[PDB]
């Protein structure tokens, strides 16, 4: 549901910056998916380092 | 002529956001024959009565007709304030309307039944510079605008959807949310009626 | 017996929007009595001449009398099209009538100012389904559908008032706006008469 | 003015409404205040309309 959601979200957005405007958005969004619906935050913040 | 109730009793009917309609004019019309074959189990009409809407001659007809589960009555009313008529499917109070919700007995058998009902729990389009969440509210008369996106039937309850809509499109992202409901042993359909009132779609003799 | 017009100088009388409305049949009347307890400052008949709107028989008579001040003179008047007839008060087109402006003298001891003029500037209906607005004109010998919403007196010069309608009733909002002259030193009133054509009201001689 | 005594009005309950979570309310509160604002011939009392919206 919205973990593996954001998780798909979070991968590409792995294989984006380092490959910065998409990252950035790919982060928005699933900060937005995290927030609308816990650990998600904080693999969120993990993964903003 | 008649106005043709073929495709209803025809293939398997669409979801809620997804609802099938039929528009009849200059035809001749037998409302309590349709009926007669469900077991309707609800019937609330606004703005005409449950035994005015097969007796008056109308200008045009629409006929929209789903998969909806009786679990749900709830939701579907004009009265109502939940996800169905936000996101699915909404009504117009400017014309006389009427809801059904009715049964597929077992003899008809020609209405083959989906594997779940499913319907739009959120629609957001979220914005760029503003980072604002606006709701998509579906209109009468019309489709929601994440139908592109949502299947033919949700997967899971809680399943997301994502389409990146391009910087012409107004940049941001067009997200959306699905939700499930049991099959049950019979299926279960709804019907939303809205009558307009030259009058040439009228009752047969 | 004389038809009686006590109704008139027993009271506050009311806005234009709430014109108070006496029907006489069946009695006799002395109109030149009734207009010399006031100082006419205008009197304008249609469809009937001014000296014999008091000598002829009718069928029936109605008076509406309301609160009225000269400086707005010009907006009552048949052939006006003004706020006062589109949103307040009009009279029917087919009868003979007549307009009478009036001032009420010191002597008379019983009637009540009230604390300003007041009147219904806007009244239109909101349609959500498009999103349009339309004006809510008022028919002959009728009130205006916005009076159940704008209070006795407009408090301010400018004041907006809103009712959400219902989806029986269609949707939307109903929404109104006032507007105030100030009062003058003596309190100016106004009537219209309607005359129809047995004709049992005849005048007292 | 007599219009944003009435807008102010229709704002606070467009708030409580949308604190409530009926969406479709808020629409058609948002929808008056507006309206009234843009009838009133008050560009100013649209912006901060505009902003009730962006903080909302
Ligand atoms: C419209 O449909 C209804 C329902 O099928 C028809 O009603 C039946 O008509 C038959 C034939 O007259 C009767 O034997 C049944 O008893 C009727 N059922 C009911 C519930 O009344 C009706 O005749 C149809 N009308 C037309 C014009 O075809
Ligand atoms: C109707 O009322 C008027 C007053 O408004 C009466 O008028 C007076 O009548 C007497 C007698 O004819 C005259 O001397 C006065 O000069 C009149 N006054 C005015 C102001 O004109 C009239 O008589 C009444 N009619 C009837 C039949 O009662
Ligand atoms: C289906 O129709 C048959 C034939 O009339 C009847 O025997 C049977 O009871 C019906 N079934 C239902 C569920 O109504
Ligand atoms: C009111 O009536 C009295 C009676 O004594 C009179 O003196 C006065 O002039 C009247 N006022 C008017 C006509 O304005």
């Amino acid at each position: 549901p919205v973990k593996r959601f954001v998780r798909e979200v979070l991968e590409e957005a792995e294989e984006a910056y380092e490959k910065r405007r998409q990252f950035e958005e790919l982060l928005w969004l699933a900060e937005w998916a995290a927030r609308d619906a816990e650990e998600l935050e904080e693999e969120i913040r993990e993964f903003e380092k | 002529v008649e106005c043709d109730f073929s495709p209803l009793l025809s293939g398997t009917p669409p979801q809620v956001y997804n609802f099938k309609r039929l528009v009849f004019t200059n035809c001749n019309y037998n409302l309590t024959k349709l009926l007669s074959l469900f077991s309707v189990n609800d019937f609330t009409c606004s703005q005409i009565s449950p035994a005015a809407i097969a007796s008056n001659c109308y200008s045009s007809l629409i006929l929209d007709y789903f998969s909806y589960p009786l679990s749900m009555k709830s939701d579907l009313s004009v009265s109502s304030a939940g996800p169905i008529s936000q996101f699915n499917y909404k009504q117009s109070f400017s014309n006389p309307t009427c809801l059904i919700l009715a049964t597929v007995p077992h003899n008809l058998t020609t209405i083959t039944k989906p594997l779940k009902y499913s319907y739009i729990n959120k629609c957001s389009r979220l914005l760029s510079d503003d980072r604002t969440e606006v709701p998509q509210l579906v209109n009468a008369n019309q489709y929601s605008p994440c139908v592109s996106i949502v299947p033919s039937t949700v997967w899971e309850d809680g399943d997301y959807y994502r389409k990146q809509l391009s910087p012409l499109e107004g940049g941001g992202w067009l997200v959306a949310s699905g939700s499930t409901v049991a099959m049950t042993e019979q299926l279960q359909m709804g019907f939303g009626i809205t009558v307009q009132y030259t009058n040439s779609v009228c009752p047969k003799l």
